[PDB]
């Protein structure tokens, strides 16, 4: 079934080859293959329905020749002869049938089993365990994702309608640290401190990997949202979604997402990182929206809405990603590398440290 | 045993999504409720209500209101039953007393003549309904016999009362159950005397006239009040635009039940726009009224939603003057035909004469 | 008898319902084996008729006619046009009713109202699918890799030769991968062909040369084509089309179409004027303007 | 329940990944409700027997 | 008999795909096509017999 779900995703490309009987026959050899397993199941289920059928009548055969002929204990009288043949049906459901009351038992036995060890695994750590605004305040800073064995991240150290842009190298601390702050990697020692000012409140979120669900484009988009016809067309025209919907044959209800309709890993970062602005929260956390993405000008039409967005909501925002078009502009960047945090240097003391400021531009 | 679930596989599966079938049954059905139906038979679910105490009158007043044929079997089970039960003690009495006993001249039986209880079911349908043939009668020094004969007397005195009761009322009440009252199916916005005027055609099936018809339009709409008042159902009363302003009308030929809409009337914002299925502008006509006959006041509403409402048409000319008397077609009765007119909005019909 | 009655009718109707619900999977197939067949094979002589392999790249028409949706077929009405082997007759129009029209007609894949189209002298429409598909190379748009054998998913199912096509498929894009691909003859575990890039299978489409000594390429340009990946596509194509083959090309990418001998740009079933320089772009208003 | 209180580690991803739950959620549990089907069966069989 | 039979029924069904014309793939959406060669093949292979 794998073999041929490849196979029939690229009916264009396999039908315009030619090599479409070619590789009919690559799926038909796999299927010979199996056919000689399936005998088996139809040859041993006919041992099965034989016995079950045929079982009874030898019972009765044995039961009524040594009664009569053998043990010749009395004569086979109607009364008593039929009053056992009922007997022997309603007997021979339980004694056929308590051969799978036992597998049943083993396979309940084995799922609880299986069961228990899930139900005991590791565990994410527990809630509640002058900005002015919604703040975070990290001074310790010492996390790792594994509870024990080698713990990597530490000295970590980093208010509200900030556009803090974490940049560095792949490896060097930036998506773990994101992760780390949303709460949802291990704690060794330290003390970070959630602000609430309009235990966490909701964080928008669009991380690096795409995810989304199996439901129309506005079900992915709006994620459990009211639906609200300026902010909805507001968004899609920021993600330039409006052509890739309008080639959807349903247009905006096609069943995007996984075991849906296959897409590309730009399109999904698209959706993705836009779910995230339509959750109009008091803090919006993004993750590299163009990391798997080409696009020249997308990351203009992603600035105008980021730049949109910010103005109307001051919603904090911490943008890191690895594009050198508005990187010194008007950024609170801030530097880990090497797996640890280094400074929260803004434009002006960047220069004081000048590592590696004349590399965007 | 004889099951294919001899053994279960419980496997896994991988199936796409195919959700969509070719037949749109699924979503076919968009129905939305309305608290008065078409035939006018509202219903609305008058959910938990206190649970007001039963009474056995409501017992007996279903009797009197039950059907016809139901009636009779209600009574004759009732008269069967009551001859039938005085007839077995009739027979316990006579058995108590050796009446039943073979035969001796010595004893005067309770009951004279009574051997068995063919005997007994003759002797309780002669005493209760009256017949007394006398080959069996009541004997004295027997105060048990004198006893029941008073009572089988006194009870069957009370059923037959009732029955006369239940048929007495029968005929005066169940004659007023027929509503031969017919609306229009589909109601009509038109544009008569330049002014627009919501209409609907009613007539009458029955040849006597309902006395003193009085019609009452009532627009029913979730109307949030601006202060911040909420209501589900709230009823808007509507004029009539009669000759006199009143709610009287009167039913020989079918009319049109027609409303200017204005100013004061809620439907000054009416369009046909939201003139769909799925919008909340319901109109309930109630025409009240006596039929002469009886005298019982009748009542026969009406519901017609957005929908049904057709926008810019008008009724079909129904009564034809012949050489001596009118004819009504009532075939083309309540259908409507469209007419060159204006479709903008009510509200934004008062430019037009502000401009002319 | 009576005792068992009672279970007996139980079940029958029990069984009855569940036939009933599996009985319905047959229909479910039966439905599927009533889908229509276009052609298996063309109505001509293969003795003579037929060549070997169009290794020169040459193709003629007779009023084209294509045909899709048979409602409406604004696309590639009546339009002739003549092959230049060794050429580069890029191909770029209207994004919406002039984009994919040449691309859907190429491979008779597609209805045809009318239409007359000859290979080098013989009847492409009435020579069979297979046959004529069999020898004609084409590009992709998207990077699609069929999982199992890579080597198989290069090389044809005949394998007429290993070495040299997997020597000269290396030199033609990356060679120092393809020798040092751990795959090698077999190379079972594609693995989804997630080591591979998105450009590397156009190669392999480019390998059916190697593979099959055709001149005629259906080139098409999409998802992230680079500049790079391009410029190394392009010498590869332009080495192939110097000593045997033809090029042929239709993206929507402008720096691609731009370095075009000459241009068939289409809109609508129409298609504009076409020029040696850029199909004449600085005389024309059309194509300059909107390649800017 | 403990899914949503379950860690992203990749440890705690890859070993049992989403599949790996979901075919635990279809699969064991319906192997655990038909033995309760079966359970009362399981205690009277003997006893018909 | 049920085992021969899906043996033979699975292999007309994959010898009529392959002669599908391109607006079949266009058009028909391909999960109900792995669904009737998926779910469907399934209940005859295994389940019709019994
Ligand atoms: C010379 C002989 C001639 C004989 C000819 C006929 C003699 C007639 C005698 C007059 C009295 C007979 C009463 C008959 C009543 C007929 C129907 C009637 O009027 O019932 C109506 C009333 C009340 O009952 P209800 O409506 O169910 O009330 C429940 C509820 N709350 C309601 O109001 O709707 O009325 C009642 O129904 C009465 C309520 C009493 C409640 C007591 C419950 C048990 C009653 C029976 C046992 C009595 C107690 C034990 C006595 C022992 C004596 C040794
Ligand atoms: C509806 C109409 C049909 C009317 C004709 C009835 C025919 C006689 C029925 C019958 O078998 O009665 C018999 C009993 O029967 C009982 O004792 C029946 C008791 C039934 C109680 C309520 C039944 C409903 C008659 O038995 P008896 O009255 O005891 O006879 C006296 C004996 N002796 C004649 C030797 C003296
Ligand atoms: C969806 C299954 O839900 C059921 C669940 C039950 C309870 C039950 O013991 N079941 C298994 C038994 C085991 C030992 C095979 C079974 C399944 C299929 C057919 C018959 C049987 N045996 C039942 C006991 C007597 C002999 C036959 C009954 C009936 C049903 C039902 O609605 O079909
Ligand atoms: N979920 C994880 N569990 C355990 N170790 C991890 C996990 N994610 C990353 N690591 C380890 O920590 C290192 C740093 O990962 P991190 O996510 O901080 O990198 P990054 O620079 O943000 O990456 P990217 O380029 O994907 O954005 C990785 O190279 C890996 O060794
Ligand atoms: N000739 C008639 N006799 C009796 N009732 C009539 C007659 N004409 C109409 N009605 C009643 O008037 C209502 C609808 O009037 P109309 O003239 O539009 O009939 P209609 O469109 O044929 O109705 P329907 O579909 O309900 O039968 C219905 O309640 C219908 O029973
Ligand atoms: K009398």
């Amino acid at each position: 079934l794998k073999q041929t779900n490849e196979m029939l995703r690229g009916m264009k490309l396999l039908k315009l080859y030619a090599w479409e009987s070619i590789f009919c026959s690559r799926v038909e050899v796999t299927r010979r293959k199996e056919m000689t397993s399936l005998r088996a199941f139809a040859v041993y289920t006919s041992i099965s329905i034989f016995m079950n059928t045929a079982i009874p009548i030898a019972a009765v055969l044995i039961t009524f020749v040594g009664h009569v002929s053998f043990f010749k204990e009395s004569d086979l009288s109607p009364s008593v002869a039929f009053a056992s043949l009922s007997l022997f049906h309603i007997l021979v459901t339980p004694l056929f049938l308590l051969s799978s009351v036992v597998r049943s038992t083993v396979k309940a036995l084995v799922s609880v089993q299986k069961l228990s060890e899930f139900l005991s695994s590791a565990e994410i750590r527990e809630e509640q365990c002058d900005a002015d605004n919604f703040c975070v305040q990290i001074i310790g800073g010492f996390f790792t994702w594994t509870p024990d064995g080698i713990p990597t991240l530490s000295n970590i150290t980093i208010p509200r309608g900030q556009l803090t842009m974490i940049v560095g190298q792949v490896g060097c601390g930036k998506s773990s640290l994101l992760l780390a702050t949303l709460g949802e990697m291990q704690k060794v020692s330290g003390a970070v401190f959630w602000n609430s000012n309009l235990s966490r409140g909701p964080v928008a979120y669009a991380s690096q990997k795409p995810w989304l669900l199996n439901a129309t484009v506005e079900e992915n988009i709006t994620f459990e949202s009211p639906f609200n016809k300026q902010r909805y067309k507001m968004v899609i025209e920021a993600c330039s979604l409006q052509p890739d919907i309008d080639i959807l044959p349903h247009g905006d209800q096609t069943q995007i997402g996984e075991r849906g309709i296959n897409l590309s890993g730009g399109q999904r970062q698209r959706i993705s990182v836009a779910r995230a602005l339509y959750q109009q929260t008091n803090v919006v956390f993004l993750d590299d929206p163009f990391s798997a993405l080409d696009v020249h000008l997308s990351d203009h039409l992603m600035q105008a809405g980021i730049l949109e967005l910010l103005r109307d909501d001051k919603r904090t925002v911490v943008l890191v990603t690895h594009k050198l078009q508005y990187l010194p502009h008007a950024d609170w960047i801030i530097a880990m590398k090497d797996g640890t945090i280094q400074r929260e240097g803004t434009l002006k003391d960047f220069q004081r440290s000048e590592c590696q400021l004349f590399e965007h531009w | 045993m004889l099951s294919r679930k001899g053994i279960i596989p419980e496997e896994y599966v991988l199936t796409r999504l195919a959700e969509d079938p070719t037949e749109p049954r699924y979503r076919t059905r968009e129905r939305r409720a309305r608290f008065v139906s078409k035939k006018g038979n509202c219903n609305v679910a008058h959910k938990n209500i206190r649970e007001q105490g039963r009474f056995l009158q409501d017992v007996f007043t279903t009797l009197v209101d039950l059907k016809w044929p139901h009636t009779l079997l209600i009574f004759t089970m009732s008269f069967l039953c009551s001859w039938l039960l005085f007839a077995m003690v009739w027979w316990l009495i006579a058995f108590a007393h050796g009446d039943l006993a073979p035969g001796e001249g010595t004893n005067v039986p309770c009951v004279t003549s009574i051997h068995s209880f063919s005997s007994a079911f003759l002797f309780s349908i002669e005493v209760q309904v009256t017949i007394g043939f006398g080959g069996r009668m009541v004997t004295e020094e027997c105060p048990l016999a004198i006893l029941i004969l008073i009572v089988q007397n006194i009870v069957g005195l009370m059923i037959n009362a009732i029955m006369l009761g239940c048929i007495f009322m029968k005929t005066a009440q169940a004659h007023r159950r027929a509503e031969t009252l017919i609306f229009s199916k589909h109601a009509v916005i038109t544009l008569r005397h330049g002014r627009l005027c919501f209409m609907l055609r009613v007539g009458d099936l029955r040849k006597s006239m309902i006395i003193s018809a009085t019609i009452h339009m009532q627009v029913v709409r979730k109307t949030t009040s601006p202060e911040g008042e909420v209501v589900p159902l709230h009823q808007v009363d509507i004029p009539m635009e009669n000759g006199v302003g009143g709610n009287s009308i009167f039913l020989v030929a079918p009319l049109i039940i027609y409303h200017v809409i204005d100013s004061n009337s809620p439907l000054y914002d009416l369009a046909p726009s939201d003139l769909h299925h799925h919008q909340d502008l319901e109109i309930i006509v109630i025409l009240e009224g006596v039929v002469e006959t009886t005298g019982i006041t009748t009542q026969a509403r009406t519901s017609y939603l957005a929908d049904e409402i057709l926008w810019g048409q008008r009724f079909v000319p129904i009564v034809a003057e012949e050489d001596g008397r009118y004819s009504v077609d009532y075939s083309k009765f309540g259908n409507t035909v469209k007419v060159p007119t204006p479709l903008c909005t009510a509200r934004q019909l008062d430019e037009d004469r502000s401009l002319l | 008898y009576a005792l068992m009655v009672s279970n007996y009718l139980n079940w029958m109707v029990r069984n009855l319902a569940d036939m009933e619900i599996q009985l319905g999977a047959v229909k479910r197939i039966h439905a599927l084996l009533k889908t229509e067949a276009e052609s298996y094979e063309g109505l001509l002589a293969p003795s003579l008729i037929p060549k070997n392999w169009p290794d020169q790249g040459k193709i003629q028409i007779q009023n084209l006619s294509v045909r899709y949706d048979s409602s409406l077929k604004p696309v590639l009405k009546h339009v002739n046009t003549l092959i230049s082997p060794g050429q580069k007759i890029g191909i770029c129009g209207r994004t919406g009713s002039g984009k994919s029209s040449f691309s859907l007609a190429f491979f008779r894949m597609v209805d045809m109202f009318e239409g007359r189209i000859i290979i080098d002298g013989i009847d492409i429409a009435k020579l069979p699918l297979h046959t004529l598909r069999s020898r004609l190379s084409i590009i992709l748009q998207d990077p699609v890799l069929f999982s199992g054998t890579i080597r198989f998913n290069l090389d044809p199912e005949k394998k007429c030769s290993d070495s040299t096509l997997w020597e000269a498929l290396e030199i033609a894009q990356l060679k120092l991968v393809v020798k040092a691909l751990p795959g090698g003859l077999d190379a079972i575990i594609t693995e989804g062909g997630e080591n591979f890039s998105q450009g590397q299978r156009q190669l392999f489409c480019l390998a059916r040369a190697f593979v099959r000594k055709t001149s005629i390429f259906i080139m098409d340009e999409a998802t992230a084509s680079i500049d790079m990946a391009t410029e190394n596509i392009l010498q590869k194509v332009v080495m192939t089309a110097f000593a045997d083959r033809t090029v042929v090309t239709i993206a929507h990418r402008v720096h691609t179409i731009l370095s075009a001998d000459l241009v068939m740009v289409l809109k609508r079933g129409a298609i504009l004027e076409f020029d040696k320089p850029e199909t004449l772009l600085s005389q024309k208003d059309s194509v300059f303007a909107s390649f800017v | 329940n403990k899914i949503m209180h379950m860690s992203t580690s990749n440890l705690s991803m890859g070993e049992m990944t989403a599949g790996q739950i979901c075919n635990l959620v279809a699969i064991d549990t319906n192997q655990l409700m038909w033995f309760f089907f079966l359970c009362p069966n399981l205690w009277t069989m003997p006893v018909q027997i | 008999t049920g085992l021969k039979v899906a043996k033979r029924l699975h292999r007309s069904l994959l010898n009529r795909i392959i002669l599908a014309p391109m607006r079949f793939f266009e058009t028909t959406p391909l999960g109900s096509i792995l669904n009737r060669f998926s779910s469907d093949c399934n209940t005859i292979d295994q389940h019709i017999p019994s």
